[PDB]
RNA sequence: UAGCGGCGAGCGAACGGGGAGCAGCCCAGAGCCUGAAUCAGUGUGUGUGUUAGUGGAAGCGUCUGGAAAGGCGCGCGAUACAGGGUGACAGCCCCGUACACAAAAAUGCACAUGCUGUGAGCUCGAUGAGUAGGGCGGGACACGUGGUAUCCUGUCUGAAUAUGGGGGGACCAUCCUCCAAGGCUAAAUACUCCUGACUGACCGAUAGUGAACCAGUACCGUGAGGGAAAGGCGAAAAGAACCCCGGCGAGGGGAGUGAAAAAGAACCUGAAACCGUGUACGUACAAGCAGUGGGAGCACGCUUAGGCGUGUGACUGCGUACCUUUUGUAUAAUGGGUCAGCGACUUAUAUUCUGUAGCAAGGUUAACCGAAUAGGGGAGCCGAAGGGAAACCGAGUCUUAACU
């Protein structure tokens, strides 16, 4: 093992084109780009959504919706996350002191996905009817 | 996992995971050519068209003389124009992930365990700064190219070491690949084994 | 003397050239 | 880094200039010319590998044909002669046949109006 | 320097679960007491992105 | 991202979080104690730099060679094997380097102190009006007048004033928070005409500054302004005494120096185009991309004559250049006088896919600290749950009064 005897794995490194150097390396004069087109030009292309003149799909079709505030300080919680805390209570503090959720979070649900194996007390937080009868059979004590 | 000593013939307990992992090579010339790249400086420039001393004004006219059509003096093709993609300094340092680098420490340290190129014993002091003393230290060690990693920070090696250049002293927190393997051989004290198995688990 | 060369080039094509020297417009 | 390329396109033009010793004019000295006229050159070779098979054949052919009329016998006839006979002699053969042994050849054709006959 | 999003795009389409891409459906904003009760019924409800146009949808949305 | 936006192209935050760095004060005013904090200036003193500098280790023999620093032997120094020079590549030849020191004088920065000035603290007060706000017209805020808060103000106006007022994104009410219309303030931050040291997977004379050279010169232009080309004898000039032809020439032949003069100043190496001298072969009855396949003869070498090579190439079959653009070019379509040198898919950041590698329901850090490619740092980001416009529900959800 010296520094003469190393090579790095199989197909981690690839050549790489190189445009216009011969009709041998098949990228010739033209370098993958065709004759005569504003796509062979130099900074040419269309950009996004371009279609033509065409009305593109972004504009045929109409705006919906609105953006909720409140859905950006909710959060969902999985039943796998309940051991990351300490001291087998689950609050917002002790949940963001584990960084689970994040600081700017008001709202939080715990939902079934994964399970849990220990008794766990939720405080404060919404609990969906899967995990409620997943931490009531562990041991937990569901409250506000 | 055992490693004999030297001078007292005793033996060493470390982690197998540790000194007897497989080498993986990928990783170390992952690695290695990351260290290389961080090593690199970088400061190079060409000037551009732009960057040339000139002036913006056409040669001849467009048309109507025998001539090429040209824009600028600085172009690049003409003499003394500009360079086309002129370099601007760049940083070639690599992102090595944390758990790569010590798997390329517990690689190559595991292969110089298998190559007979890691060395331990208790103590490797030299009593005054001199190269004279510590050229006879490794006369008599059989040593010529060798890294010298101590857990502790000798002076005195270090002047001593200092002029010679197939010998280098380091600290066991200031150990790299790339000297791991460009030495024939690599001394350990004991205490810098306990350090270096420490900080990689 | 190349830049006795500039004057070549600087102004054997500033002389501009006449013109074309057939009155014909091929209209 | 700068890669000066003189030393090869230098032992680039040279390896093409070599090829074209012999050509009159430019083809011999200018690499734009000679270069032009090597690839040609390269055609032209190719194709009388083809060629060359072809005119040897016509060649044995007009000399057996002379032959046989020398010995009374068209070559068409003479082949067939030797196909129903079944004498599987290429006709590089019966032209060296032809030339330099006039009896052996004289014995072909009998065999072959034997085998009409 | 980041990609910015087509914010019309944004306010035009949602990604679902496997990838794809929900929309509304033209055709039901005015002119509609002529069309069709049927018509409209069918166009109330979100439609996906067919396979044909969604790689627009993708290059002018690359942050999802 | 939220938003803004012919809701187009595009513009694009903030709250909050992690860090670097952190410093607070004064007047709108009287007193009381009086010189009290601090700052400024000016002296002195001390320290530390700067502006000249000093010392600074250790090698000989032999061989080749013009010359040893090279080779082969045998030693020595090293807190100095950084670097450069020396007749070829020098740890020990020189200059230096590591390290150790050094300033009559001037000056910077610190402290300390003297002097000068400066006021400190306590009490009771007071609390910045053509101002805020408003109307009109504009501008700035990510915010294009929109439902548009907030800031500025050209114009017209115009408050209350601590029981008061401003803001919390139209607006009102409650609550919270702050006190405008007077000022000062270090640090972290930005840059490099210039100086010093060092470094380079930067260039090496068509490159790199326009400029390696008496270059912003020569030259051009009325002028502003534009703006070149051009490096190398040799270790050392030892740069050719003298002789000869020649015009008391140029230039050259000798001689001489030198390792070398096919290193002689038009000077390292000296390619190609281009132009010549010499030799071999062919060529003056013969028609065309000039070659190719065959092939006689001639000349020349080798050779066991065996016949191979090499050069030429009478004659002969076939055979209308390259590029580009084109349905399609020998095309009488474009382009190129030739050589040599340069000359065109890059770089940065985001994103996706593939491959590869590490860990794996987890993966990973950024800034920054750190002497430092380590380690720390998990702020955050992606992912493991989705549906719905949304509230919300949740392995389901939406639709719908409800779904077979
Ligand atoms: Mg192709
Ligand atoms: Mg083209
Ligand atoms: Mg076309
Ligand atoms: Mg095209
Ligand atoms: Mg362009
Ligand atoms: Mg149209
Ligand atoms: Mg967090
Ligand atoms: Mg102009
Ligand atoms: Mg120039
Ligand atoms: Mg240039
Ligand atoms: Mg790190
Ligand atoms: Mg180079
Ligand atoms: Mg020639
Ligand atoms: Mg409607
Ligand atoms: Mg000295
Ligand atoms: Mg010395
Ligand atoms: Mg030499
Ligand atoms: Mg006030
Ligand atoms: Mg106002
Ligand atoms: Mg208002
Ligand atoms: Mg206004
Ligand atoms: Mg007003
Ligand atoms: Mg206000
Ligand atoms: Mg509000
Ligand atoms: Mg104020
Ligand atoms: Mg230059
Ligand atoms: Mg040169
Ligand atoms: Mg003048
Ligand atoms: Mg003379
Ligand atoms: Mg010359
Ligand atoms: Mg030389
Ligand atoms: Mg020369
Ligand atoms: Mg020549
Ligand atoms: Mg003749
Ligand atoms: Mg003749
Ligand atoms: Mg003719
Ligand atoms: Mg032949
Ligand atoms: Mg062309
Ligand atoms: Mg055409
Ligand atoms: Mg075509
Ligand atoms: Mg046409
Ligand atoms: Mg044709
Ligand atoms: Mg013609
Ligand atoms: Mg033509
Ligand atoms: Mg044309
Ligand atoms: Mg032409
Ligand atoms: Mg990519
Ligand atoms: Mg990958
Ligand atoms: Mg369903």
């Amino acid at each position: 093992m010296r520094l003469n005897t190393l090579s790095p794995a199989e197909g981690s490194k690839k050549a790489g084109k190189r445009l216009g150097r011969g009709i041998g390396s098949g990228l010739g004069k033209t370098g993958g780009r065709g004759h005569k087109g504003q796509k062979s030009r130099s900074g040419g292309g269309v950009r996004r959504g371009f279609e033509g003149g065409q009305m593109p799909l972004y504009r045929r079709l109409p705006k919906f919706g609105f953006t909720s505030r409140k859905a950006a300080i909710t959060a969902e919680i999985r039943l796998s996350d309940l051991a990351k805390v300490e001291g087998g209570v689950v609050d917002l503090n002790t949940l963001k002191a584990a960084n689970i959720i994040g600081i700017q979070i008001e709202f939080a649900k715990v939902i079934l996905a994964g399970e849990v194996t220990t008794p766990v007390t939720v405080r404060g937080l919404r609990v969906t009817k899967g995990a409620r009868a997943a931490i009531e059979a562990a041991g937990g004590k569901i409250e506000e | 996992m055992e490693l004999v000593l030297k001078d007292a013939q005793s033996a060493l307990t470390v982690s197998e995971t540790t000194f007897g992992r497989d080498f993986n090579e990928a990783l170390v010339h992952q690695v290695v050519v990351a260290y290389a790249a961080g090593a690199r400086q970088g400061t190079r420039a060409q000037k551009t068209r732009a960057e040339v001393t000139g002036s913006g004004k056409k040669p001849w006219r467009q048309k109507g003389t025998g001539r090429a059509r040209s824009g600028s003096i600085k172009s690049p093709i003409w003499r003394s124009g500009g360079v086309t993609f002129a370099a601007r300094p760049q940083d070639h340092s690599q992102k090595v992930n944390k758990k790569m680098y010590r798997g390329a420490l517990k690689s190559i340290l595991s292969e110089l365990v298998r190559q007979d190129r890691l060395i331990v014993v208790e103590k490797f002091s030299v009593e005054a700064p001199k190269t004279k003393l510590l050229a006879q230290k490794l006369k008599d060690m059989a040593l010529e190219d060798v890294l010298i990693i101590t857990g502790e920070l000798d002076e005195n090696l270090f002047l001593a070491a200092r002029n010679l250049h197939k010998v280098d002293v380091r600290d066991a927190t200031g150990i790299d690949p790339v000297s791991l393997i460009a030495f024939d051989k690599v001394v350990m004290t004991a205490d810098a084994v306990k350090q270096v198995e420490e900080m990689l688990a | 003397m190349s830049g006795k060369m500039t004057g070549i080039v600087k102004w054997f094509n500033a002389d501009k050239g006449f013109g074309f020297i057939t009155p014909d417009d091929g209209s | 880094a700068r890669v000066k390329r003189g030393v090869i396109a230098r032992a680039r033009h040279k390896k093409i200039l070599k090829q074209a010793k012999g050509y009159y004019g430019a083809r011999s000295r200018v690499y734009r010319v000679a270069f032009q006229a090597v690839i040609k050159a390269g055609q032209y070779a190719y194709r009388d590998r083809r060629q060359r098979k072809r005119q040897f054949r016509q060649l044995w052919i007009a000399r057996i044909n002379a032959a046989a009329r020398q010995n009374g016998i068209s070559y068409s006839k003479f082949i067939n002669g030797l196909k129903k006979a079944s004498v599987e002699i290429d006709r590089k053969i019966l032209a060296d046949i032809a030339v330099f042994d006039k009896v052996a050849f004289t014995a072909l054709v009998e065999k072959a109006k034997a085998a009409l006959a | 320097p980041k990609i910015k999003t087509v914010r019309g795009a944004a306010k035009r389409f949602k990604k679902t679960g496997k990838g794809g891409f929900k929309h509304k459906h033209a055709n039901l904003r005015h002119i509609l007491t002529k069309k069709a009760t049927k018509r409209k019924r069918h166009l109330r409800p979100k439609a996906m992105v067919s396979k044909g146009d969604l790689g627009l949808v993708i290059a002018c949305l690359p942050y999802a």
